[PDB]
């Protein structure tokens, strides 16, 4: 249904009018096609065969089984015109065998992106697809949504669009679970704009070239192998860009958010570290192994190496020469380039430093490797491992000096390693948004969003409840940004009705959470009296709220395995289970503040990491910034874009019904719908409707002169429909469910009779056409017929013969 | 269509004139002996003497006539006759076949039966599967073989 | 019942020439019905005969014409008929443009293949003693069509 449907170019987005005349054109029988439930694919087509009380006994489409379903099994189908349907929401029956249909359908026709209502879809496709080259740019530039087929570059461009015609502010909010890549979308979605809106005036960039280094020098450091995706987003971003009237970009700012800070120290069996550790032992830059005082080889570093050391798809030696460009694109000096490798280097060697104790005294063993940490922080050795083995805190009164042992001067050597990292990740973000920021004049910004949806699993600890918290906002921003334009539409078409902004539902997780004393707020308490305990966080958290705040409750057990859990925060998602597990130590970064003021002095970075201008409770920075979000969120069009996992092994093509009717149902995809429903969610535009149902009560008027609203509104008093299930508007006729259903059946059974019909007058000329012929042929035989009998009795009469041959005779 | 005719009568008139003349006295078995004699063959008596009085009274001309009428009330013109035939053969030569006919003839219109449609053939032009149409129409009054 | 005396005249006027050919006698086949009523004038479906009287073979049960009225009665009742609104309504669904016009095939199976088909005969016939052409473009105009064959086949008073 999009320009040119036969261009080389739409293969992957629209099918040929051939190839949609055929699945729209398959046979139906609203008394016989259904949907039904099944193991592997959750739902597959039907016909029923028998009925008797629920044992109905269906016939499936492709098997050509007869299992025997319960009554209410037994979904309702879509008739053919829906058969690809291109936007969701126009689906007259609405139902997860449908919405599932809908969706493989497409996915496995090419087809990844779809929309339904607000929301667009998208599915990895798991391959290099042609859907964003520049030609198709262009061609999906100016056009409103519907004029061309789903596509991310619509969503990016109407926002574009509708950013310059209402001079007000677009977000665009990619989601999904790990590995749906909405990274991948959104540098698409950025890379977009960069060509549509770029302007028109030595290694340096463009301020839209910059805007796109972003990713590699971010993802060098923000990204590592996952089981679930080989280049995982560890991290959220909110990159902003502003536009200048003419609409031309401005420049940009950039947000990140909860950087993983254990891999630094941490790798799982399958998974991997940072990106950007293995792109710098790669022999890509030699001298630089040297300087970050190294040896080519990710295998010897304590800190790496706990995992892989490879990815499947990854030529670590180019990413870094990537990874090494976008830093001159944005504009770094090589000084600042070194600066950024020697401190990822110091983090391996920190994990090389080995100790040994004599009575709580640990001591360095190797000062070998601490000589090298020490050449990196541009600090001095001795009087670093001083710091370590032996501080001097501060009780109260005094400075004491203290004694560490190796289990504790090792625990220590990890944040410090966790906490450059963290200090250097900033850093780099700090320093784009400074290239980043031309300071020229900013009417309005686009700011896109690449962050987990919730995160829900089998054991939960912080960092979960983190994100969980952050899409519980991020889910009631939609609830929101719905009930608005729900309510304004049914205005603009002047139909009464009444509403309800269902954020308002997800208030209690949020407060909860948030508030003067729950969750978060307790946490930083705890986290701040030394004599803080684990079991001490759960007594201040249970005492408060528990069997007090319904969204608060007994943890679900596994069985001796995963862990115990403790209190559960029943979500939006669902519900989950979470683990005290020590978030006291997880929230609040350690330290041993002699190094820090140990650090405030040597080679910048470190300067400018460790020189601060007591909160750095991970959490009251997530408050922090979740915030300064919802502001910006608040103040902008919202814009969709659902990414979803097809499958597990990564492959084209693919569908686990199991897991994406999972996503489905935590995406908010079938919420829309059963909200919807209880609506009017079919929506048709007058004159559309005026094309297709006239033919079931029609007449005389030629179309032209005929009024849209007046058709419909004949169309349906005839057929006597229910005054309920619809609402004539000024543009549009609001149709509750099986409407759309119904009328598409009432026709097809309308047209049949239609040509029966015609072939009735047919079977009606040309029988009356030999009705000439038998009139006269029955006058033709009655005469012979009435003749040749008045002839046999005179053939044989004496007169009558003699009368004959005494005739000539004349 | 039945009961008069006007060229038809008058040529009983003339008809029954040719039997007179073997005598203006309506002189006749001397001359329906008399008019077979003129022809090509000989009658036997109990006819001339029964041909006669399946008539009551005297073949005068009217009542000529009346032996005659109940006899003829439906002999239908020639080409009303003629064209009958013509609307089931549109094949163009002069034919309907033997199994057209027949079905046309025996199960078709007033259904002739059996014994009629046999009758039919005994004198019937048909020669060769086909059926010679302007024949019977010929055999309608008479004419040939 | 209901009807007219001109009606019944009317009725059997046609009968009549029913019988006349499955051998005077006063009764005719039930396929017959069918054909009987589209020489009254009207233009049933095959659904409307079959469930009206007719039946679909013809040594199935022949009626009397007291027993044709009714069945004739019952049916100048019904007036879905079909009006030349509808049946242009329902081209439109085959108009691929909008320009009238009609691709060659597509009416012939349209007409063949769907609804209560029709024979390539039937399909021919009417073709023909309708006149349409194709044009260039080998597409029919389907009010051409139409107008003809609800005219009938003899229009103003001869043929
Ligand atoms: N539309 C697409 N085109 C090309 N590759 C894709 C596409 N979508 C996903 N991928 C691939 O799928 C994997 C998942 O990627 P990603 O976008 O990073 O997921 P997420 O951001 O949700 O964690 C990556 O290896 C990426 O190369
Ligand atoms: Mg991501």
């Amino acid at each position: 249904m999009t320009m040119d449907f036969s261009d080389p170019d739409m293969e992957f987005l629209c099918l040929t009018r051939q190839k949609l005349m055929e699945a729209t054109s398959i046979p139906f029988d609203g008394k016989k096609n259904c949907w039904v439930p099944d193991p592997d694919f959750g739902f597959v087509g039907a016909e029923i065969q028998s009925t008797k009380g629920d044992e109905v006994t269906v016939k499936t489409d492709k098997t050509q089984e007869t299992r025997v379903v319960k009554k209410d099994d037994i979904g309702q189908r879509n008739p053919p015109k829906f058969e690809m349907n291109m936007d969701m929401a126009n689906l007259t029956f609405l139902n997860e065998a449908s919405i599932l249909h809908n969706l493989r359908s497409r996915y496995e026709s090419g087809f990844i992106y779809t929309y339904s209502g607000l929301f667009c879809i998208a599915i990895n496709p798991y391959r290099r697809l042609p859907i964003y080259t520049q030609g198709l740019v262009d061609k999906y530039r100016g056009k409103r949504r519907a004029e061309m087929p789903p596509h991310l570059f619509s969503i990016a461009d109407n926002a574009y669009q509708y950013m310059l015609q209402d001079r007000e502010n677009q977000s665009m909010l990619i989601t999904g679970e790990s590995g749906a890549g909405k990274t991948e979308n959104t540098k698409k979605v950025i890379q977009y704009f960069a060509l549509v809106a770029a302007s028109l005036a030595e290694k340096k960039g463009t301020l839209e070239d910059q805007i796109v280094q972003c990713n590699p020098v971010l993802e060098a450091y923000g990204n590592a192998k996952t089981t679930r995706n080989n280049n995982s987003s560890r991290f959220g971003k909110f990159i902003r860009i502003h536009f200048g009237t003419q609409g031309k970009i401005a420049g940009a700012d950039i947000e990140t958010y909860l950087l993983e800070k254990s891999r630094v120290t941490y790798q799982q069996s399958a998974e991997r570290n940072y990106h950007i550790f293995y792109q710098l032992l790669s022999p890509a830059f030699p001298e630089n192994i040297e300087k970050i005082l190294a040896v080519p080889d990710p295998g010897l570093y304590g800190f790496i190496n706990q995992g892989t050391l490879t990815v499947d798809g990854i030529d670590d030696e180019e990413e870094m020469g990537l990874t090494d460009t976008a830093f001159d694109v944005l504009g770094f000096t090589d000084e600042e380039k070194l600066s950024m490798y020697k401190c990822t280097g110091c983090i391996l060697h920190l994990g090389e430093m080995k100790w040994k104790q004599r009575g709580e005294q640990a001591e360095a063993d190797g000062t070998a490797e601490a000589e090298k940490v020490a050449f990196l922080l541009g600090v001095n050795a001795g009087d670093l491992l001083k710091c370590l083995l032996k501080p001097k805190i501060k009780v109260g009164t005094e400075y004491v000096t203290q004694g560490r042992n190796k289990d504790q001067v090792t625990n220590s050597i990890a944040a410090l390693a966790k906490s450059l990292y963290d200090r250097m990740f900033n850093w780099l973000v700090r320093r784009v948004n400074q290239t980043l920021d031309t300071k020229a004049k900013r009417q309005f910004f686009i700011g896109v969003l690449d962050i987990a949806g919730f995160e829900i699993f089998d054991f939960n600890s912080f960092e979960q409840l983190c994100i969980n918290y952050t899409n519980e906002r991020l889910q009631q921003f939609f609830n929101h940004h719905m009930f608005v334009l729900e309510q304004e539409e049914y205005k603009k078409e002047g139909i009464v009705w009444e509403f309800i902004d269902f954020g308002l539902d997800l208030q209690a997780c949020i407060e909860l959470i948030e508030k003067p004393m729950g969750i978060l707020s307790i946490l930083e308490e705890e986290c701040m009296f030394p004599k803080a305990s684990d079991t001490s966080f759960k007594n201040k958290l249970y005492d408060n709220h528990l069997g007090k705040n319904p969204m608060f409750g007994k943890p679900k057990p596994p069985k001796a395995g995963c862990a115990e859990a403790h209190f559960c925060l029943h979500h939006y998602a669902g519900s989950v289970s979470y683990s005290i597990a020590g978030w006291l130590d997880k929230n609040k970064d350690p330290i041993n503040e002699n190094v820090v003021e140990l650090l405030q002095n040597s080679k910048e970075p470190i300067v400018k990491m460790l020189f601060t201008p007591a909160f750095q409770t991970i959490s009251s920075v997530h408050k922090e910034s979740l915030n300064k979000l919802m502001k910006n969120l608040y103040s902008t069009h919202p814009h969709f874009v659902r990414c979803i996992i097809p499958n597990e092994l990564k492959t084209p093509g693919l569908i686990d019904a199991a897991l994406v009717l999972h996503q489905l149902r935590c995406n908010g995809v079938l919420e829309g719908i059963r909200i919807c429903r209880k609506g009017f969610p079919n929506r048709i535009i007058y004159s559309e409707f005026k094309q297709r149902y006239s033919i079931l009560a029609p007449n005389a008027v030629p179309s032209g002169f005929a009024d849209g609203k007046v058709v419909t509104d004949k169309a349906l008093s005839a057929l006597q429909l229910d005054p309920n299930e619809y609402r004539l508007g000024n543009t549009k006729v609001f149709f509750k469910a099986g409407v759309l259903g119904m009328l598409e059946d009432m026709r097809d059974e309308r047209l049949s009779k239609i040509i029966s019909m015609f072939q009735a007058h047919i079977r009606g000329y040309l029988m009356r056409k030999a009705y000439k012929k038998l009139q006269d042929q029955r006058i033709g035989l009655t005469l012979i017929q009435r003749n040749v009998r008045k002839w046999l009795v005179l053939r044989n009469w004496e007169w009558w013969r003699l009368f004959n041959k005494v005739k000539p005779l004349l | 269509r039945v009961k008069l005719s006007q060229r038809q009568m008058q040529e009983l008139k003339e008809a029954f004139t040719m039997i007179d003349q073997d005598r203006d006295g309506f002189i006749g078995m001397e001359d329906l002996k008399d008019m077979f004699s003129s022809l090509g063959r000989v009658p036997p008596d109990d006819e001339l003497n029964a041909m006669l009085k399946e008539c009551p009274g005297q073949l005068n001309f009217t009542a000529f006539l009346t032996l005659f009428g109940e006899k003829v009330s439906g002999t239908d013109p020639e080409d009303a006759l003629r064209n009958a035939f013509s609307m089931f053969d549109e094949d163009g030569q002069g034919f309907i076949p033997e199994d057209y006919l027949k079905d046309l003839l025996e199960n078709m219109g007033d259904n002739f039966s059996k014994e009629e449609i046999k009758n039919v053939w005994k004198d019937a032009p048909l020669k060769n599967k086909q059926f010679n149409y302007n024949k019977m129409v010929d055999i309608k009054g008479k004419a040939e073989d | 019942s209901q009807l007219t005396k001109d009606e019944i005249e009317e009725v059997r006027e046609v009968f009549d020439l029913f019988d006349f050919w499955d051998g005077r006698d006063g009764d005719v086949d039930a396929a017959k019905v069918g054909d009987l009523l589209r020489c009254l004038g009207m233009n049933p479906t095959e659904a409307q005969v079959h469930q009206h009287g007719g039946t679909k073979k013809m040594g199935e049960k022949a009626y009397k014409l007291e027993e044709i009225l009714p069945i004739y009665e019952e049916m100048s009742s019904k007036d879905t008929g079909t009006a030349a609104d509808e049946f242009m309504e329902a081209f439109k669904t085959f108009d691929r443009e909008g320009q009238g016009l009609i691709s060659s095939a597509e009416i012939r199976n349209v007409l063949k293949m769907l609804g209560e088909r029709i024979t390539e005969d039937q399909c021919n016939d009417i073709f023909t003693f309708c006149d349409i052409r194709e044009d260039i473009d080998g597409n029919i105009k389907y009010e051409d069509l139409m107008k003809k064959v609800m005219a009938g086949p003899f229009p103003d008073k001869s043929d």
